[PDB]
């Protein structure tokens, strides 16, 4: 591994403990805000807090994220080296071939 | 016809050459058993030790057997089999690669699927906000508007979970390729020097004689070959297991100290209170 | 339904049984002596086996070997007949400043030689007689094999 | 064959099957009605890896002390539950098709695969004994030794690592429990309880409005005394909270509960204040309950059992040992996680405990018949049908395993049980010879449960002292004496 | 009365020890038959292609051709 | 060089070799496990329960 | 290439918590359960959902009308 | 279908063999077997000594 690992660890600790410091500073009353009341109705929050649950819910969350969006992510990664490349015009189907009377 | 999709496979001498590799295992009788016992007990302590041990033993003895069949029993496949890359990557390396995942696959899978929920690991985590962040938001880190890129995040997080299982694959491939290169290049170089010597002596028949001796040169080359290839096989096995330790088995270090029991002949129960 | 006086009868029965067991188990099989089992110990010697039935074997000081004498170095195996007994003699630790050789009758012995053992002249004989090691000619040592004390189990005392 | 013999009664069996289902429904209605108002909530807990549930009898096996039910009726309940389990192959045609009848034929072939309705007998005890002697003892006699080996090799470990895993004080007890089929001597159950030394100390934290307090023999004695005094709740709660604050002070002087300094468990300290939130020297932020005065310490009614089974816990057993433990107990084991087999084993445990309670209500073991006691021991898996023991030996066996199951540990229970299923076969016809001594007889008095036994030191085992030789034994054994002489 | 922890053998007790020995020495017996067969398979072999070969031996496995 | 080839990287012939080899391994496992250790002989011979009796007098 | 186990935390650091069995006194919370006719309506809705999404195979559409 | 062409059937004779060199023959490892067969046989059958009488 690289020698920059402790640097990244320090920065990670920075962001984590600063978010925790903010959460301590603002104190109670977070449940009365609109952010919490909207997150209660937000499926992203449901998924994110179900991921860490026990009973295989980590596997469920990972596999669900994969099946839904990770396939599009694989396609996106495949398409990074396709956007810059010269491609021909799309031979749009003339929708003439295939029709045949029944008998 | 259109529906006929034809494939050509290649086939050669496989059956009778693979049968004797297994029949020899009764003669060797796992002579490598003590070495792998020592090394496995050096590198890990668990109930599932014997499992991984058996795996390695089988793998290792097969390698050893093939090597001797490659050195002595020279017929058909036994000559090529150590000069082929498919044998060194799939016939030796893949089994050793998948052995810990087949023995400790439950724990590794649970670990991997938990690491997709990426979070900062705190030692002596007596913090309270850490728990709320891990449950409510899912991670210690700020996950705000990362769903916006979830399509990549998922797959990237998947690699983030297996990145510390990847150097094992790299070392397996590297040492398979190393053994292949070693065998091939040394055989080729030795044969090339021999052929050059034969060209020097065939054009000068005063030297086209058994000048070193019928057995002297042969005995010396036998010793050289066996010493070198035994050193290389020992290197392969020992380094493969040391890297197995340093790459896959340090995850499973769970030392439990012994705590003395006191309430042996009496146990508190739900009926003691309720 | 079992009085206490009937116990030592049962103990005597079981003592008879275990004694009948131990008188058999006290026996053990010794080392095998069949030559057909150990012929390869001699086949694999560092020197070929000398089938000696004629001439003499003599010890003489080290140096030039008489031409015609067959050297008998340490590790040499010799098939002979000694007092009617077909035997293999393996040379072990010939003394320093000395060497041993088989001298057929055609070969003259050197000076300062000591005939360790000799054979008779029996050319017409089909089954040779071999040698006769007299008392003082050869010191044969039988292993002592001192039978150690029979392992006794400690009896516990009863007051 | 038996296939046509069972097809002959298959029409006569459906009526009995439905009648038995109705009986099961009624009994379960009664039992659940009692359980839903007298029993606590045993919460679900996941294993250390947090993927599958884990189960222990201390929390999940509840005993309804006061169940107005006859012992035979509970036997019927459990046996009919097992019959419902055995009725499962009837679903094969309804998932595979009309060709899913060959499994039904295989089901009807062996009578041991079948429920009670296919049996000619009438009494539940005779039916159970028939099933056991025909199929179940044989099925159990081929799992016992292998289960014993798995338990051994779970303790001592694999690959020659006994010096790192085994204890030198449980050594002689281990030998007496697992290698007494070599000596032929009887075993003391306390030597199987010594196997719990591999584990840690089992604790019970009562949760209060301030802090958790560790339960002790003194606090439990005081609570039992208050419960027996039958005081008003204004006095009952007051005395309970007095004992609770006393125990809180006692443990605070001890150095906190045992759980604070045990690997895998722990009580968090006061939370930290991060960065500028730190007010000078006060680097901590105590909880809300710190505001509550200690005199208001009240029990929340919530409890936390911590067995501290570091080597005995059923999670670390494995995919194979759990299956064999369920096989040996004649429970379902195939194609399920170890959590489900854990629940099945704990349910069997609960059934046996409830049956023990009902037996004690019905007047102990001596009130039972010979066949009924035989069947009880078969359910406990301490007897095989090829023994023909005496009544006293059976009673002692029941007492032994009943005390052992009172401790709520399946491992030692299985270690005890498997010792009664180590039978050999001789290669000769004359040997084993006909014995000269009488059959083995014992009594309830010969079993020492009322006394503690220290673990014998390694390679220094001590002889067995009868309970009668202890001082004042005639006073301690007076209950058993009154039960036996009568 | 008989001695305890003893019984007659049953089908699920497996085979006797002599039978297990007879199972063990079957590979050792087939060794003597298979090593000569290995040498014969190598020695009585012919290559399948040459510089002049217009055809190569084909083996239709399932007779589809 | 001949062994330097992508055709020999995923050679189906060597895969058949590996397949037959490890199927035969699986077939012969119960004969590899048929080695006897003399540890339970030791346990039977040396495990000696305390045979002394109790005597209050 | 790739990381190692020496460069990462163990399977014991993650998942460090052993098991503790919680129990709670019965005040009467699981009594007087309402909605006795809930599962009947749920099964009815399930069968309705299956019926509206049902489609019988009609091979008569392939009849040689021509 | 399956085939067995005549191209594989060709003449054979040991007279047409190029052969081997002294070096290639030494590399065939026959001279090693020649020694080590006897070495291992000797070690095995000489490890097990029989009883004797010292003269
Ligand atoms: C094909 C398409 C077919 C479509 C069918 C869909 C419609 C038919 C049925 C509808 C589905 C209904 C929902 C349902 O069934 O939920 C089931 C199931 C139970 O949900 P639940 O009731 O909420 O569980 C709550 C608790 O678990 C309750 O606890 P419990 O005590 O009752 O039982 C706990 C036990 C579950 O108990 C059971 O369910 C018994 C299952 C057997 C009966 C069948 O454990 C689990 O919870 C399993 C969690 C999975 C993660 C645990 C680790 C698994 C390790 C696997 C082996 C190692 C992998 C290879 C290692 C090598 C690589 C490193 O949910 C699932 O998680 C299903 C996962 C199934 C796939 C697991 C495969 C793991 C291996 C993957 C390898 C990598 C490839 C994938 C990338
Ligand atoms: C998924 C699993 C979730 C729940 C797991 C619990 C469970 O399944 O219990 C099974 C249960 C296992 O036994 P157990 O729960 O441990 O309790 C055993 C007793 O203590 C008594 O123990 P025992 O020692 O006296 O032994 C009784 C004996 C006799 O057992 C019998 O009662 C009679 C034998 C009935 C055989 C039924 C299997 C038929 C297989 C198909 C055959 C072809 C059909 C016709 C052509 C089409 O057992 C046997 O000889 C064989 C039993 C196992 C047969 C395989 C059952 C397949 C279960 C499906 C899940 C596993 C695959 C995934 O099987 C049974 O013993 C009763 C038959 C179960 C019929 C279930 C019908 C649904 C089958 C669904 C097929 C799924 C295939 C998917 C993969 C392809
Ligand atoms: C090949 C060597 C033999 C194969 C046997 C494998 C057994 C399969 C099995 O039982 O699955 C359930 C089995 C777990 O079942 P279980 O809940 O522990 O209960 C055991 C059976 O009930 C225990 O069986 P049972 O005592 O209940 O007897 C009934 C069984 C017995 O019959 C058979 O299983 C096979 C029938 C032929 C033998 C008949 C001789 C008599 O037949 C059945 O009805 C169920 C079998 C399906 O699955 C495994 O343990 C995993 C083993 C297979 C995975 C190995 C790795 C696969 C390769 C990975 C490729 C991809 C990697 C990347
Ligand atoms: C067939 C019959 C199916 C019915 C279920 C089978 C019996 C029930 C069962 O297995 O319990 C579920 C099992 C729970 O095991 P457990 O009783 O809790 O034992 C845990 C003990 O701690 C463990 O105690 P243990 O130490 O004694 O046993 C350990 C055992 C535990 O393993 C097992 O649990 C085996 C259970 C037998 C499963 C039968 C498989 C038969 C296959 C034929 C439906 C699924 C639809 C979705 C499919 C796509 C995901 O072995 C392992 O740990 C190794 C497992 C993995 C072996 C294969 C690894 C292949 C490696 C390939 C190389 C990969 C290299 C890439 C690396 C990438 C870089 C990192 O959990 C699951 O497998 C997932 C549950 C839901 C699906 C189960 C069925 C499909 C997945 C299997
Ligand atoms: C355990 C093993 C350990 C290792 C130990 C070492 C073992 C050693 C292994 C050696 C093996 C390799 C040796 C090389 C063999 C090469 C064979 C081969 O594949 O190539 C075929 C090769 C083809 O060459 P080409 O380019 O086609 O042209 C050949 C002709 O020049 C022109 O073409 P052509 O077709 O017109 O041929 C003309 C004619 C040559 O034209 C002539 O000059 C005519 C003169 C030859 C006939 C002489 C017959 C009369 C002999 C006198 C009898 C004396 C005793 C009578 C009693 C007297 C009492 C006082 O050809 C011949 O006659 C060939 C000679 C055949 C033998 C003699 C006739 C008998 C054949 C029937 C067999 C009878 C069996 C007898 C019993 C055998 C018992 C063992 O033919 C030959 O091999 C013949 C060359 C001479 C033999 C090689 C001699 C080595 C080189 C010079 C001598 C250095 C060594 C001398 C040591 C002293
Ligand atoms: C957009 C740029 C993409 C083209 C090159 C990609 C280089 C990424 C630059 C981002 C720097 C942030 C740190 C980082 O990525 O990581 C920089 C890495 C260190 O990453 P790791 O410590 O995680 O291995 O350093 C390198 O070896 C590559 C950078 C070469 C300069
Ligand atoms: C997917 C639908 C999620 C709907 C939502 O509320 O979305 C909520 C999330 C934000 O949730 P968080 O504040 O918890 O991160 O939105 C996103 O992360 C971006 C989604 C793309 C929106 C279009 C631009
Ligand atoms: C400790 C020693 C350190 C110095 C190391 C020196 C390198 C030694 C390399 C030993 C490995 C060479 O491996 C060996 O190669 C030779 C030469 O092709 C092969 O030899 C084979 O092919 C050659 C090629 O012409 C034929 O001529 C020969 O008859 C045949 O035996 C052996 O079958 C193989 O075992």
């Amino acid at each position: 591994s690289s020698p920059l690992v402790p640097v990244w660890n320090d920065l990670r600790a920075l962001q984590v403990f600063t978010s925790q410091e903010y959460m301590q500073k603002r104190g109670p009353g977070f449940t009365n805000t609109l952010e919490y009341k909207l997150s209660c109705l937000n499926p992203v929050k449901w998924y994110d807090m179900m991921k860490v649950m026990p009973g295989g819910k980590a596997f469920v969350g990972t596999a669900l994220g994969l099946a839904l969006f990770g396939g599009w992510g694989v396609e996106f990664v495949k398409n990074i080296s396709v956007m810059t490349k010269e491609k021909p015009p799309i031979d749009w189907n003339n929708e003439k071939l295939g029709h045949l009377t029944r008998s | 016809m259109l529906n006929s999709n034809i494939y050509i496979i290649i086939y050669g001498g496989i059956i009778m050459y693979s049968i004797m590799i297994i029949i020899q295992m009764f003669l060797y009788n796992f002579s490598n058993k003590i070495y792998i016992e020592v090394e496995i007990n050096k590198y890990i302590l668990s109930k599932n030790n014997i499992d991984i041990y058996w795996i390695i033993c089988n793998c290792t003895i097969i390698i050893i057997i093939t090597t001797l069949n490659h050195i002595i029993n020279k017929i058909g496949i036994y000559n090529m089999i150590e000069y082929n890359i498919c044998y060194w990557l799939i016939g030796t390396g893949l089994g050793l690669y998948i052995s810990p995942f087949i023995v400790f696959g439950y724990k590794f899978f649970v670990y991997i699927m938990d690491l997709n929920n990426y979070s900062l690991n705190i030692y002596h985590n007596n913090n309270k906000m850490n728990d709320i962040q891990q449950i409510y938001n899912g991670t210690n880190y700020n996950d705000t508007m990362i769903f916006f890129i979830k399509d990549i995040n998922n797959i990237f997080t998947i690699y983030r979970s297996i990145n510390f299982f990847m150097n094992w694959l790299y070392q397996m491939i590297y040492y398979g390729v190393r053994m292949w290169l070693v065998f091939v290049l040394h055989s080729f170089s030795l044969g090339s020097f021999g052929e050059l010597i034969t060209v020097i002596t065939d054009n000068n028949l005063i030297f086209n004689v058994f000048y070193i001796g019928l057995l002297g040169l042969g005995f010396i080359l036998y010793l050289i070959v066996i010493f070198y290839l035994g050193i290389q096989i020992y290197v392969y096995i020992s380094f493969s297991l040391s890297f197995l330790h340093s790459t896959i088995l340090l995850f499973l270090v769970n030392y439990i100290p012994h705590y003395n029991n006191k309430s042996i002949f009496n146990t508190f129960t739900n009926k003691s209170i309720y | 339904d079992v009085p206490i006086e009937k116990i030592p009868e049962h103990a005597n029965v079981l003592l008879k049984k275990i004694d009948a067991c131990l008188e058999i188990l006290s026996k053990d099989i010794g080392e095998v002596t069949d030559a057909e089992a150990h012929e390869m110990y001699f086949e694999t010697s560092k020197f070929q086996i000398l089938h000696i039935y004629t001439g003499c074997v003599a010890s003489f000081p080290e140096g030039d070997v008489p031409p015609g004498a067959v050297e008998c170095l340490p590790g040499q195996v010799i098939r002979t007949k000694v007092n009617g007994e077909d035997v293999m003699l393996e040379i072990d630790e010939v003394d320093p400043g000395y060497q041993v050789c088989w001298f057929k009758p055609d070969v003259p012995l050197p000076e300062n030689a000591e005939i360790l053992w000799s054979y008779p002249y029996e050319p017409t004989a089909a089954l040779p007689t071999g040698t006769t090691w007299e008392e003082g000619q050869a010191n044969v040592l039988i292993p002592a094999e001192p039978t150690p004390e029979a392992a006794v189990w400690p009896p516990t005392p009863v007051t | 064959t038996a296939v046509v013999k069972n097809l002959a009664k298959l029409p006569a069996a459906t009526s009995q099957i439905l009648t038995n289902v109705s009986k099961l429904q009624t009994f379960h209605g009664l039992l659940e009605e009692r359980r839903d108002k007298y029993a606590p909530l045993a919460y679900h807990t996941y294993d250390n890896l947090k993927q599958k549930t884990t189960w222990h009898p201390i929390a999940h096996a509840w005993v309804d002390e006061g169940l107005p039910v006859s012992k035979k009726e509970y036997n019927e309940y459990c046996w009919l539950k097992k019959d419902m389990q055995r009725l499962l192959p009837l679903a094969s045609p309804f998932v595979f098709g009309i060709y899913g009848i060959l499994p039904l034929a295989v089901w009807l072939s062996n009578d041991g695969y079948l429920p009670s309705a296919f049996s000619s007998k009438k009494d539940i005890v005779s039916k159970k004994l028939e099933w056991y002697s025909s199929y179940g003892d044989d099925l159990r006699q081929q799992v016992g030794p292998m289960l014993q080996h798995r338990l051994k090799r779970h303790l001592r470990g694999t690959l020659n690592n006994e010096h790192r895993l085994m204890l030198d004080e449980v050594t002689e007890s281990y030998k007496e429990i697992f290698y007494s089929h070599y000596t032929g001597q009887l075993r003391d159950v306390r030597k199987c309880a010594h196997l719990r030394l591999y584990d840690g100390t089992s604790t019970v934290l009562l949760l209060t409005n301030k802090e958790p307090v560790e339960l002790t023999s003194e606090l439990l004695q005081k609570w039992n005394a208050i419960k027996a005094a039958k005081l008003s709740p204004e006095e009952e709660k007051k005395a309970r909270n007095e004992a609770l604050i006393e125990a809180y002070k006692e443990q605070e002087l001890h150095g906190g509960p045992h759980v604070k300094h045990m690997q895998g468990y722990g009580i968090p300290a006061d939370t930290p204040l991060l960065g500028e939130n730190a007010k000078g020297d006060q680097y901590t932020q105590p909880p809300e309950s710190a505001s509550i005065p200690l005199e208001q310490l009240e029990w929340t009614g919530d409890t936390v059992f911590i067995p501290a089974e570091y080597r005995t816990e059923m999670e670390d057993w494995g995919r194979e040992l759990t299956k064999l433990a369920n096989q040996f107990l004649l429970l379902p084991w195939r194609f399920v996680s170890n959590a489900w087999n854990q629940r099945r084993l704990v349910s069997w445990f609960e059934e046996i405990l409830q049956e023990d309670a009902l037996i004690a209500k019905e007047g102990g073991v001596q009130a039972l018949s010979d066949d009924e006691l035989k069947v009880a021991l078969l359910d406990r898996a301490v007897i095989r049908c090829d023994e023909e023991l005496t009544r006293g030996d059976m009673e002692a066996r029941y007492k032994e395993i009943s005390w052992l199951m009172s401790l709520r540990n399946p491992f030692i229970v299985l270690a005890w049980q498997t010792g009664y299923y180590r039978s050999t076969y001789s290669p000769e016809d004359d040997l084993p010879e006909a014995s000269i001594l009488p059959k083995l007889n014992r009594t309830v008095l010969d079993v020492d449960v009322h006394n503690e036994l220290a673990p014998d030191h390694p390679e220094k085992p001590l002889p067995r002292v009868h309970p009668a030789l202890y001082p004042n034994s005639h006073l301690a054994l007076a209950k058993e004496v009154a039960v036996l002489a009568k | 009365v008989p001695v305890a922890n003893f019984r007659p053998k049953k089908p699920w007790d497996g085979p006797w020890g002599i039978q297990i020995s007879q199972k063990k020495d079957r590979p050792f017996i087939a060794m003597w038959i298979l090593f000569p067969l290995l040498l014969v398979d190598h020695l009585t072999r012919e290559y399948y292609a040459y510089w002049h070969s217009s055809k190569v031996p084909v083996t239709d496995v399932f007779g589809d051709f | 060089l001949i062994p330097v080839s992508l055709v020999d990287l995923i050679n189906i012939n060597i895969i058949f070799y590996i397949l037959l080899l490890y199927t035969l391994l699986l077939f012969f496992i119960p004969l590899f496990l048929a080695s006897i250790n003399y540890t339970y002989h030791y346990i039977y011979k040396y495990y000696n329960y305390n045979y002394n009796f109790i005597n209050n007098n | 290439m790739g990381g190692k186990a020496s460069e990462a935390v163990t399977i014991a650091f993650r998942f460090p918590h052993r098991t503790t069995f919680l129990v709670k006194q019965n005040v009467g919370q699981k009594l007087n359960k309402g909605h006795q006719t809930f599962w009947q309506l749920v099964a009815g809705g399930w069968l309705f959902f299956l019926l509206i999404n049902r489609t019988s195979f009609k091979p008569k559409l392939a009849a040689p009308k021509v | 279908p399956s085939t067995s062409p005549a191209d594989k059937d060709v003449p054979m004779s040991i007279l047409h063999t190029h052969g081997l060199s002294y070096v290639n023959w030494c590399m065939s490892l026959a001279p090693g077997l020649l020694v080590f067969e006897g070495f291992f046989r000797a070690r095995y059958y000489r490890s097990r000594v029989p009883p004797s009488r010292t003269v």
